[PDB]
């Protein structure tokens, strides 16, 4: 029943969700933030301005990155303030981290070459890394990371979480939570498993694992999914989507008419994650 | 507490260590 239904890019990931979904999401490459600025070219020129004026009042250098993109190079180990601009729409970019120098300005560098506009309904058919109205061209290898929380209208009280992050997770999810798990179910009988053990997706191979529970008149669900990784790999990192609904104060209205309703929503969600075809 | 298990399972026990760093940052 996906009508109406949009296909977002994440990262190098697409995933579908309902018309009315509210979506937040952040983006973070070599482990900083990279965040959309509304600024237009003079407004950004201020901005950079205004900053060079404060830290004088520290400051050591502005650095020219070609592509109307420039950083800032402070003290904090350096601070280094990156903003970068799209091609060939307009769009400003803060990427602000500590530096221990060349090689950081080279990254930013490659960052002002590689940022490409998006518009709002494309699906990029080049390889990179989708963020707010752009993405970084190419397919080398790069830290990168992004997380989307995910709220429904028609389900209050549900949460769903979809991330992606460069790098093998150290356990699997089964390993992880079974434990833990079993001794909820042992202590609380209105806990349950609904489901334990794999969810593929294509070639992702996802672990899953789905829990359930009645107590103070609600039920609340932990819906938890994995994709465990592999080290230097953009298109199989680190993967998890999940699905909450957790404890809210008073009876509330249900999030959701039955547990297959929450089933049938988890389930037409992750069978549309896919690595986007570049 | 039923709701105080689920919910430290989706905030912390869920989370494999490199999630957690992230989430902490």
């Amino acid at each position: 029943d996906k009508t109406g239904w949009i296909t977002h890019c994440f990262g190098r990931f697409l995933i579908d969700l309902p018309p009315d979904a509210v979506i937040n999401a952040g983006y973070y490459l070599w482990g900083d933030r990279i965040e959309y600025l509304d600024d237009k070219p003079t407004e950004l020129a201020a901005r950079v301005d205004r900053l060079e004026q404060e830290w004088r009042t520290m400051f050591l250098r502005k650095i020219d990155f070609g592509n109307e993109s420039v950083g800032l190079l402070s003290w904090s180990t350096y601070l280094l303030d990156t903003y970068v601009t799209s091609k060939p729409t307009w769009h400003v970019y803060r990427w602000k981290g500590k530096v221990s120098e060349q090689h950081a300005v080279e990254i930013s560098r490659a960052l002002a070459r590689n940022l490409r506009s998006r518009a709002p309904k494309e699906i990029p058919s080049e390889p990179g890394f989708c963020i707010d109205h752009a993405y970084i061209a190419g397919d080398s290898f790069q830290v990168e990371r992004f997380g989307v929380g995910v709220t429904f209208p028609e389900h209050p009280g549900a949460r769903f979480e979809f991330r992606s992050s460069t790098g093998a997770e150290l356990n699997s999810l089964l390993e992880r939570v079974d434990g833990f798990v079993q001794n909820m179910l042992s202590t609380f009988a209105g806990m349950e498993t609904l489901r334990k053990g794999k969810h593929p997706v294509g070639s992702l191979p996802g672990e899953e694992y789905l829990v359930a529970g009645s107590d103070k008149g609600q039920r609340g669900y932990t819906f938890m999914w994995e994709v465990q990784g592999k080290e230097e790999s953009l298109t199989e990192p680190n993967l998890t989507a999940g699905l909450a609904v957790l404890e809210r104060s008073n009876p509330p209205p249900p999030a959701f008419k039955s547990d297959k309703e929450a089933l049938e929503l988890w389930d037409t969600i992750v069978d549309s994650i896919r690595v986007r075809p570049t | 507490d039923l709701f105080a298990s689920i919910g430290a399972l989706w905030t912390w026990a869920w989370r494999g260590p490199k999630a957690r760093q992230e989430l902490l940052k």
